[PDB]
């Protein structure tokens, strides 16, 4: 997963372009030119093994989950470091205890527009305010202003 | 934008929430010292003949038996709470575990293993 | 879409509940009032008869 | 029956915790160290407390997430 | 520090800090195991749901009060109540907070005792104090006199006070209360088809009970009213559909109360009892107790009942004297708030019933001086 | 489960409109119900002083 | 190590290890001995073909079901099955494999202790337990609550649960179900002059039941159409030829569930069981089990049954209560989906029947706290 990006992190997108001449290798002739995994996996199934295209429809839908439908280089990255797992969950859960404790200084139990927008800002991350409400409902699922350890754990829910 | 983008900015920001604990632990740590140095009157142990000694020493195995019954009482209630959070948990896993069971099929074969068999060992990073 | 049906649901469930609230609390009110305009209406009529007895003692 | 029981449970362990302090057969410099190692132990509890503390203000906090947590799921 | 005003009650338990106007949980007093098997793993199902949980889940559960009649006969059960109240519906730790408990007039004293014995050991309270439940309401009143009529849902009790010095030979305790009239509501119901046994389904009559029922001006008027025309048969939806229409067992279920021989009692409704405890008095206090009758606890609520009681004692009483009926639209909870005030003064702060003075005397310093 | 869902928030709306009415209707007794309680309060101290007064006559 | 979900059944044979989606392999459960005399030598005949082989050879075979109505009739036949769907079909051997049968509600006991003592003594297996079919599609649905209909080929029963506590006094069991529709199918095909008799032929009419049959919105509008016009009748071509017409055959035959007079059955349809096992159900938790009726099991996948069940109950209950069908698209595997779910639980770990525990008690184990 990780360790496979981070041993390619010092190259570029040729990784790609070596996964399509391995594809031409097998799977040569592309239409959409878009997102297709189910062929190239279908056709390594054809060799004598099991037919399974539930893997198929799981790796070509590992990549599109924004809602706006593209399917990046990023994207088949995530879907490749998703579709086996091992460093995930942000590791420990209890570290995520520990860091919601430290959002709710106020000890309240319910993490507000001012802690995440404070955390953000320790942070500093620069995301718009479109973003900034699609992360605040990620977070605050029913949509009122407070986010309790479950909300927060939704809101990382494999983040890491 | 994308989402390789959005993970790495959640994990950066996993690593300055990690950098932040580790600075209250640090001022934990800290403060432990500080309030373990100042509770603690010193061993004012000088000049001193054996009658005075034996009495110091009675008196702190006083006071050492009464701090000792009041960390067992913060100890008991700790048990208590943490007790209580387990409970808790387990109520509110019942209030939200149930279809959370991990429905994951083995049909699934790992991409690793899949790409090393049909390629032998060129499949190096996987 | 079923998500949606949920929500809608309790939304209007919680609205029922707040209403019947409503429909108890005005209706002991409303008693009150009756019982005390009946109260006042006698209170008149004592008043009056009081002044007829200071009059003629 | 159990309540009072609790209490006497409570003292004898405290009273085993009190250790027999013996330093009349002990020179005055190993009266010394004797008062060292009941300051240490005192420190040792000092610190256990302490930590007490900081853990009891943890669980104090999550009981309070949890409550937050049961509100959200009324 | 601030003090725990809790009430035990009977049928509802009612807490709160003192000095606030309202309790801040009230939830009914009973504690309900499982009576099934359970099939599901891993579904969380604890062994005992107490309190408002317990109303709830009661389709499974078999529902048993702790307090039966003012007296506590299950001391565990009582003790999981209390436990639960102080830690989830208020969560306050009992180790920082004095407590005033209420209790009913003429009440066994090992009641009395054991309750204080458990406050003092399980919870390990600073201080607590046990007051009589119609001084309290009394003190919610903001009067000085009157004879204070409180029927609970456990038991009516009748204690008179003049200018602050109670009369302890007139106080007059009657059983009959609003668990009784349940009960035969629920044994009249049988008269239209509509049959409840469980002990679930005690609490659907308990609710037919409290949003229909009203109590009659006059009785055999309405009885042959309601057997004559139609007006009065309203319609109640039960938790699954199918509604059922309360002919006369409207106004015959609180009828009770004045009339105890229709659930075979010997004893005078009460609308008699008050005025007996008012002529046990002195001569020279009749007065001011006629005019200052005062109406609470929960069962006093129904509607139209302050008329009725002032019909019958107007009857009874002498011509010339004025009958006046206090009855405050905060009646429920007149307890709890002359609890809340008493808490509150000054000058009761050194009545605290101290743990050092516990551990010198024993639970028998309740009945001392420090009543 | 769309047709419900509709059906189910209009529902909703519905039971919103009757609360608020009976919100207004609770606030108005209530004020009405304070202007008699003192109105009644009137009448006690009115009766007070007729009462003394025949008891001197 | 992994845990296999076996699932008995009566008419397809389904099992799989077990944190999957689907049974690995699903396959009649069938013993059929050749019955003609055989003339080549050397074929390599075997004495009994099983499972998916004998639904290829069928043509001289005498087909055979082991398990009648849930009970197992036929030991041996049982056992071959079980031998084959552990080693030919999984590839596996049950020396280091816990299993998870399932078992219809209401079934004598001697046919759990039997299972329990082959699975223990003949295949060896480390531990296994026996659970209800329908918990374990109470579980697929993800429901805790819920009165489930598990029609599957042999019976149908109808468990009702409410919040994990199974409730043993409501269970409905009818001996109605796929096999008997089949068999009705075929004895009312005979109507238009296509005869089935052999065995082998009854497998047809299974097919022509699966892929023509659907349950009507209302029987006798349907009956007067198919009467008049001519847009319902479907054809069907046989495994030889010879197509075939099915008129108004098609909503006959499972109308035989609403309808169990059809068959010469007394009792009520699956329409009218489980309103009546709600009712006997307590009064407070009937709105939750109108609100989650599911349905499971293969029979209960006819087109247009969710809306012929739920406009008859509908039709029952009264008129305030909603009531709610749950018929997810994998109704024929859920009761398997559900077991690998259990299986899969680690709450659930420590329940199994460990053979050191029956080597002490005996088969009789079964019936113990080990349920
Ligand atoms: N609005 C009402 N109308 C009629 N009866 C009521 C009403 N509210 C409560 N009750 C009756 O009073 C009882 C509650 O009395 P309560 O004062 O709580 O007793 P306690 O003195 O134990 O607190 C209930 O059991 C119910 O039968
Ligand atoms: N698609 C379908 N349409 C109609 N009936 C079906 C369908 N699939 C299966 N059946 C009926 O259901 C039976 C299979 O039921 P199943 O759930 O396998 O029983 P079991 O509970 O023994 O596994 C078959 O005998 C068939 O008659
Ligand atoms: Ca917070
Ligand atoms: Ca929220
Ligand atoms: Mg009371
Ligand atoms: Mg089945």
């Amino acid at each position: 997963d990780d360790i496979y990006k981070a041993a390619v992190e010092q190259l570029t997108e040729e990784q790609k372009n070596e996964f399509k001449a391995a594809f031409d290798i097998f799977v040569l002739g592309a239409e959409d030119g878009c997102i297709s995994t189910k062929e190239l996996g279908k056709v390594m199934r054809m060799l004598g093994q099991n037919p399974t295209p539930e893997e198929l429809q799981e790796m070509i839908d590992e990549v599109d989950e924004d809602g706006s439908g593209t399917v990046d280089f990023d994207e088949f990255l995530v879907m490749m470091v998703r579709c086996m797992k091992d460093d995930s969950k942000g590791k420990s859960e209890e570290e995520l205890s520990d860091l919601f404790r430290m959002f709710d200084k106020n000890a309240d139990g319910y993490i507000d527009l001012d802690e995440l927008k404070m955390m953000l800002q320790a942070t500093g991350e620069t995301i718009t305010e479109d973003d900034i409400e699609e992360l605040m409902k990620d977070g605050d699922k029913n949509n009122d202003g407070r986010i309790d350890y479950d909300e927060f754990l939704e809101f990382m829910k494999g983040v890491e | 934008i994308s989402a390789s983008r959005k993970l790495q900015l959640k994990t950066l920001m996993l690593q300055i929430a990690k950098q932040e604990m580790e600075r209250e632990a640090e001022e934990r740590r800290g403060e432990k010292g500080r309030v373990l140095r100042t509770r603690c009157q010193p061993l004012e142990l000088d000049g001193l003949g054996f009658e005075e000694l034996q009495d110091l020493c009675r008196q702190l195995h006083a006071r050492v038996d009464k701090v000792d019954e009041e960390r067992y009482d913060v100890e008991a209630k700790v048990t208590k709470n943490i007790t209580e959070i387990a409970d808790l948990t387990q109520k509110i896993y019942d209030l939200r575990g149930k279809f959370k069971r991990p429905t994951l099929r083995r049909v699934r074969i790992s991409a690793d293993a899949m790409m090393q068999a049909l390629l032998g060992t060129r499949a190096k990073e996987s | 879409i079923e998500s949606d049906l949920e929500r809608a649901e309790e939304r209007a469930e919680l609205s029922e509940g707040k209403c019947a609230e409503l429909e108890e609390e005005l209706k002991t009110v409303t008693n009150n009032l009756k019982s005390l305009e009946a109260q006042a209406e006698k209170y008149s009529q004592k008043e009056d008869k009081y002044e007829e007895e200071i009059k003629v003692l | 029956g159990k309540r009072q029981t609790e209490r006497e449970k409570k003292k004898k362990i405290l009273a085993e915790r009190r250790k027999a302090l013996a330093i009349d057969h002990l020179n005055e410099d190993q009266l010394r160290e004797k008062a060292k190692e009941l300051w240490q132990s005192i420190h040792n509890l000092e610190a256990e407390k302490f930590d007490l503390q900081e853990k009891f203000k943890q669980q104090k906090y999550e009981i309070n997430v949890l409550r937050n947590r049961i509100n959200d799921n009324q | 520090t601030t003090a725990l005003v809790c009430d035990n009650g009977s049928g509802l338990v009612k807490a709160g800090f003192a000095g606030d106007d309202a309790p801040r949980a009230v939830f009914p007093s009973i504690v309900g195991r499982p009576r099934h098997q359970g099939v599901m793993v891993g579904m969380g199902q604890k062994d005992s749901y107490v309190g408002d949980e317990a109303q709830s889940k009661r389709g499974i559960l078999t529902l048993k009060y702790p307090i039966e009649h003012g007296i506590i006969t299950n001391w565990d059960d009582m003790e999981k109540i209390w436990h639960h109240t102080f830690y989830n519906e208020l969560r306050v730790a009992p180790e920082e907070h004095p407590t005033l408990l209420t209790e009913a007039p003429l009440n066994p004293k090992a009641n009395r005792e054991k309750m204080t014995q458990i406050m003092f050991e399980t919870f390990n309270v600073p201080a607590m104090y046990v007051a009589i439940q119609a001084v309290l309401s009394l003190y919610a009143s903001g009067r000085t006199t009157g004879i204070v009529l409180d029927s609970g849902d456990g038991v009516t009790h009748n204690v008179p006070i003049y200018e602050g010095y109670a009369l302890p030979h007139a106080i007059m305790r009657l059983d009959l209360a609003g668990r009784d009239l349940t009960d035969y509501l629920m044994k009249i119901l049988t008269e239209r088809g509509y049959s409840f046994v469980t002990t679930a389904e005690r609490e659907i009559v308990r609710d037919i009970k409290e949003k229909l029922c009203y109590v009659a001006l006059d009785f055999e008027n309405e009885m042959a009213t309601a057997a004559s025309s139609s007006s009065l048969e309203k319609s109640y939806e039960l938790p699954d559909g199918q509604v059922i229409t309360i002919g006369n067992e409207r106004f015959r279920c609180p009828e009770t109360l004045f009339q105890p021989s229709f659930i075979g009692m010997e004893s005078a409704g009460i609308h008699e009892t008050t005025y007996n405890s008012i002529m046990k008095c002195d001569i020279d206090i009749r007065k001011d107790l006629y005019a200052n009758n005062v109406l609470s606890g929960g069962t006093t609520m129904y509607p139209g009942i302050a008329d009725r009681m002032q019909k019958e004692i107007t009857a009874l009483a002498p011509s010339t004297m004025k009958i006046k009926i206090i009855a405050p639209p905060e009646r429920k909870y007149s307890v709890w708030i002359g609890g809340s005030i008493l808490a509150s003064l000054s000058t009761f702060q050194q009545m605290w019933i101290s743990k050092q003075e516990y551990d010198e005397a024993g639970p028998s310093i309740v009945h001392r001086k420090c009543f």
